RNA sequence: CCAGACAGCCAGGAUGUUGGCUUAGAAGCAGCCAUCAUUUAAAGAAAGCGUAAUAGCUCACUGGUCGAGUCGGCCUGCGC
């Protein structure tokens, strides 16, 4: 039973948004809370995706990853929504260096050893956003 | 920067005035709660009233989030704006005022759906100012609230034109209907609808003796005058029958449940069509009496509040103006009569009456 | 069964059969699709 | 498609034993893209895209570009078998991942035959140069 | 199409990624816009089912087995 299921890590105890999507297994509440928050480590505020393998003991195993291109790509515009009609007026652009530190940043866990085609394709998920480099 | 000061200052003002009259700690204890009922699964065991509790979820969370965000904004750029004084960093200013314009627009933009709530609050209005049953007082009244409500409408931009007034033969006009056109003129004027109480040494009277005179202001959108559809010829049953050739034509509206026969003429095609142009006219009747059924039913709830509709209290002997639903008074009679009355629509408003 | 004068496949899985020289479609996937050339 | 990609296949099938004869072998019998995603993005971390599984066994698609170098794969053809080339180093790990592999579940079905480069048998050869 | 075709049969159908918004939820599958990149055998920001949305079940696609034809368009005679 592994699917991720998470909000910022600036927010914990997630009782609102996800709850009983995390919960309908005999993991506790308290017990993914606990764990998602040991966020500290490094930032929060921002999404922190997280592999959750529930076993039969109840002691899931859970594998932390990096955050979203999309939201990274936000932080890098510094602009909230750029989807609404993007080919009828553009909206906003990233620099294609800003895209490269994002790829280098991003190089850790994302599946890929050429960089320059990671970075590639961050500007295929920047105009799928809708942002024209 | 003293427009920028007098400016922050004036956002936490009306911020304030905001969320005494949203209740802010109340609708926080329904988010909080509506977020408790969510964390327990059987909400979504149960569909319809998961779509209830989103819909309510977001609404509260969002006026939530708004008020505790501009929270954030009024201390942030207060204390940034305590920095650019001192160190002048122009950059910084401007990206304070920037953001102070961000939060403003962002406020405004709450207070907008809140205010212009109304379906029908964006269409131009009918309104209509008509005297009481007291006479040539109550005629001059009349005819010196339109002179204010024209100069509201002047100054507030909405294009305003006369649509009929009719006048006293003494002095003053006894009723008159304004098509006041514009964009939100419906929503800014709904909270006008009700009765105004003039107190005031009456000049028409030979004594002096003062006169409580009173007037109505009855303001309603401009709805679309909708085009009536024909029926269709399954709702319809079409029968024929001997005249007393069987050209006699019995067109029998089947949902509703209404004939209309017609036998008078040998041709059943001129007797089908008159009985078609029979069921047009009865559909055109009963829509009409549905439509004034409903506004009888809601002149019959007006009627139970009946006495909240004396609203305004003008008091020109004392010289004080008086909202009696918001409760809010002010000394400026001249200026209220003028056509200042931002401050009390602007109350009535927010008070959501 | 759905008695149609113009009969065919509507999804993937519908077949074209005929049986006394009268054409139907059967669908393995949906009843819904069982129609009949009359 | 057509005969001429084909074309293509067959001479880059060629061009890639001659540039690199190394070979080894795996099967996907039952095995997961995450696990040739595991092992084609260590493949590009230890060198350039080049790396090609060229599943192409059949008896006359390799066995018919085999009589140009390493004619001894006519008979390792007619089988489920995916085909690796490699340049770096005399007889490098790559068998030694697909073995670990084996042992991760691709449930023995490459049966790790070795391609013969040292002309060995088919079993292991823990003898390597590293 | 004997550089093995069509239909069966054994396998995969992934990574950024849940592409974003607006929604209430939006994860290929409610609507809008863009419709890329990597791994390349191949995987569409997804053709369908499905979920409250996820989940899950297929498909396109491509690998393996088999070993002679395959497939659907046009003209036209007689028929249903
Ligand atoms: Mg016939
Ligand atoms: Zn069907």
């Amino acid at each position: 039973a592994y699917v991720k299921l998470q909000v910022a890590a600036g927010m914990a105890n997630p009782s609102p948004p996800v709850g009983p999507a995390l919960g309908q297994q005999g993991v506790n509440i308290m017990e993914f809370c606990k764990a998602f928050n040991a966020t500290d480590s490094i930032e929060k505020g921002l999404p922190i995706p997280v592999v959750i393998t529930v076993y039969a003991d109840r002691s899931f195993t859970f594998v932390t990853k990096t955050p979203p291109a999309a939201v990274l790509l936000k932080k890098a515009a510094g602009i909230k929504s750029g989807s609404g009609k993007p080919n009828k007026d553009k909206v906003g652009k990233i620099s294609r260096a800003q895209l490269q530190e994002i790829a280098q940043t991003k190089a850790a866990d994302m599946t890929g050893a050429d960089i320059e085609a990671m970075t590639r394709s961050i500007e295929g998920t920047a105009r799928s956003m809708g942002l024209v480099v | 920067i003293n427009p920028v000061n007098n400016r922050i200052q004036d956002l936490t003002e009306r911020s304030d005035v905001l969320r005494g009259y949203l209740d802010y700690d109340a609708k926080k204890e329904r988010l909080e709660e509506v977020n408790a009922e969510l964390e327990q699964p059987d909400v979504w065991n149960e569909p319809e009233r998961a779509q209830a509790l989103g819909k309510e979820r977001s609404s509260l969370e969002a006026v939530v989030d708004t008020l505790d965000q501009m929270k954030q904004g009024l201390e942030d750029v207060s204390g940034l704006l305590e920095l650019a004084v001192e160190a002048d960093d122009e950059e910084t200013f401007n990206e304070a005022v920037a953001e102070l314009d961000a939060l403003e627009e962002k406020l405004a933009q709450l207070e907008f759906r809140r205010m212009f709530s109304g379906e029908y609050d964006s269409a131009d209005c009918y309104l209509d100012i008509q005297a009481g049953s007291g006479g040539t007082e109550a005629q001059d009244w009349a005819s010196m609230l339109e002179r204010m409500y024209l100069r509201w409408a002047e100054s507030r931009g909405f294009k305003t034109e006369i649509i009929e007034e009719s006048e006293g033969e003494v002095a003053g006009i006894k009723s008159v209907t304004i098509k006041i056109s514009g964009d939100y003129a419906y929503g800014w004027l709904r909270t006008e609808t009700g009765v105004h109480r003039l107190v005031r040494k009456s000049p028409f009277d030979s004594g002096g003796r003062r006169h409580t005179s009173f007037s109505s202001a009855f303001v309603y959108p401009e709805v679309d005058d909708d085009i009536d559809i024909e029926i269709n010829p399954a709702d319809l049953r079409i029968d024929v029958y001997r005249t007393s050739t069987e050209s006699a034509v019995r067109i029998t509206h089947i949902p509703t449940g209404i004939v209309t026969q017609c036998q008078n003429d040998r041709s059943q095609h001129k007797n089908k069509d008159q009985a078609m142009k029979q069921m047009k006219a009865k559909l055109y009747e009963l829509e009409m009496q549905k439509k004034n059924a409903e506004k009888q039913a809601m002149e019959d709830n007006k009627s139970d509040i009946g006495w909240g509709s004396q609203i305004r209290s003008y008091v020109l002997d004392d010289s004080r103006i008086k909202d009696l639903r918001t409760g809010v008074e002010t000394r400026n009679t001249q200026a209220v009569l003028d056509g200042s009355l931002d401050q009390f629509i602007e109350a009535s408003l927010k008070a959501g009456l | 069964m759905k008695v149609r004068a113009s009969v065919k496949k509507l999804c993937r899985n519908c077949k074209i059969v005929k049986r006394d020289g009268v054409i139907r479609v059967i669908c393995s996937a949906e009843p819904k699709h069982k129609q009949r050339q009359g | 498609a057509l005969n001429l990609q084909d074309k293509q296949a067959i001479v880059a099938e060629v061009s890639e034993v001659a540039k690199g004869a190394l070979s080894a072998v795996v099967a996907d019998s039952r095995g997961v893209t995450v696990d040739k995603m595991t092992e084609l993005r260590k493949a590009g971390r230890e060198a350039g895209v080049y790396m090609r599984v060229v599943r192409n066994t059949l008896l006359r698609r390799a066995v018919e570009g085999t009589p140009f170098e390493c004619l001894k794969d006519a008979f390792v053809g007619p089988t489920l078998i995916a085909y690796s080339m490699e340049h770096p180093g005399a007889a490098a790990r790559l068998f030694k991942e697909f073995a670990k592999a084996n042992a991760k579940f691709e449930v023995k079905a490459a049966a790790f035959e070795g391609e013969l480069i040292p002309a060995s048998q088919i079993d292991r050869l823990a003898t390597l140069p590293t």
